[PDB]
């Protein structure tokens, strides 16, 4: 029922940027968890937002490098990737769930199909 | 609380969805197929949403789970959870569990869900003061005193019960994601004081 719309990716250089974009249609939430996982090992979390709120939730080591956004409106949110390193590399999975403390457990989420980021140098 | 001897999946797990959810949890070709306690002791998740279970007995021999996902099942009873000591995250939403009580030792219980179970009398959750999120959505309730014991909540759903007093509220002061709508609610002066709030839902009340 929840369709996620997900774009960016891609190979970019090491110490460059990449922004990606996820839009979610088809639910009936007021506010709702949406935010990037990503799987190289098991997969992990990387952000989230709380949609219709404010709070973020950032994995340590992508903290201060990646900035998670959101248009409320348009049911989308933004991850801003800066100053990408080697270890960044993995595809990246939108993901929502109603509640972010649940959202955490990946297990009972809507998942997107995902994009290959590769990170090069 | 522990199997002395390897001893089929089939024998320690009556219930056949149960039994079916093991074997595949284990990856292991039979529930005819031999467990031993250390094999059972390596699991910490089990994934067992919309599986017919009418009951997880044998579960309690899995001293290790942390993650058990039971939304959707048939249980009533959950008296087989009740010396499941590192319990962290329970989801029980659609059963029919009423008896709150086998609740009462999980310590390190972190999450609970019991959405559209049919309750109206919470006050087994007293015993869960530890708790950081509780889902209590769509279900009867009316009388939440209890939940002033839970002072480390920060996610709480009561939306879709018949709550008309939100004052046990009033002290939850790390609460920051509240979900009312769909109750009774006039009344939200004992919130005014709740300063961490992110998400506060009253959509939809049906005064009286």
């Amino acid at each position: 029922q929840v369709k996620l719309e997900e774009s960016g990716g891609g190979s970019v250089q090491a110490g460059g940027s990449l922004r990606l974009s996820c839009a979610a249609s088809g639910h009936t939430y007021s506010t709702y968890c949406m935010g990037w996982f990503r799987q190289v090992k098991e997969r992990e979390g990387v952000a989230r937002i709380n949609v219709g709120g404010s709070s973020t939730w950032y994995a340590d080591s992508v903290r201060d490098r990646f900035t998670i956004s959101q248009d409320n409106a348009k049911n989308t949110v933004y991850l801003q990737m800066n100053s990408l390193k080697l270890e960044d590399t993995a595809i990246y999975y939108c993901t929502l769930h109603r509640f972010c403390n649940t959202w955490s457990l990946g297990t009972l989420n809507v998942w997107g199909q995902g994009t290959q980021v590769t990170v090069s140098s | 609380e522990t199997i002395t001897v390897s001893t089929p999946i089939k024998q320690i797990f009556p219930d056949d969805a149960f039994a079916e959810t093991i074997k595949d949890n284990l990856k292991k070709k039979s529930v005819t197929d031999a467990v031993t306690q250390n094999e059972l002791n390596s699991i910490d998740q089990i994934i067992a949403n919309n599986s017919d279970i009418k009951s997880v007995q044998g579960i309690q021999y899995l001293p290790n789970v942390t993650k058990l996902f039971l939304n959707g099942n048939k249980l009533t009873d959950i008296k087989p959870l009740v010396n499941l000591k590192n319990l962290g995250w329970l989801f029980l939403d659609e059963n029919k569990i009423k008896d709150l009580s086998s609740l009462k030792d999980l310590k390190k219980l972190k999450s609970l869900s019991l959405e559209h179970n049919g309750i109206s009398d919470i006050n087994g959750l007293v015993h869960l003061p530890q708790l950081e999120s509780l889902y209590l959505g769509n279900n009867k309730i009316t009388d939440i005193t209890v939940l002033s014991r839970l002072t480390k909540l920060d996610t709480l759903s009561l939306e879709d019960n018949q709550i008309s007093d939100i004052v046990p509220l009033a002290g939850l002061t790390k609460l920051q994601n509240l979900y009312l709508s769909k109750n009774h609610i006039s009344d939200l002066r004992a919130l005014a004081g709740l300063k961490n709030l992110d998400v506060l839902e009253l959509f939809s009340q049906e005064a009286l």
